[PDB]
């Protein structure tokens, strides 16, 4: 029901977070960005290559436990 | 870095 993401930033810093299989994934998006004190849209997420979006959840991307996460810059 | 874990909902 909760599983753990590893959050993977661009200098190689991890921050975990237990979520449900059902969290909007914008939550997570949105702490992360909090604790490294940037705005949310300066970040995208991916999962396995893929844009998470605010509305995907972990049961809907097929995370498991113990799954990366990495954060990039968005794009210009 | 010290381990960092942060529930959500």
């Amino acid at each position: 029901e909760y599983i753990k993401l590893k959050v993977i930033g661009q200098d190689s810093s991890e921050i975990h977070f237990k979520v449900k299989m059902t969290t909007h994934l914008k939550k997570l998006k949105e702490s992360y960005a909090q604790r490294q004190g940037v705005p949310m849209n300066s970040l995208r997420f991916l999962f396995e290559g893929q844009r998470i979006a605010d509305n995907h959840t972990p049961k809907e991307l097929g995370m498991e436990e113990e799954d990366v996460i990495e954060v990039y810059q968005e794009q210009t | 870095a010290e381990e960092r874990i942060i529930s959500l909902d």
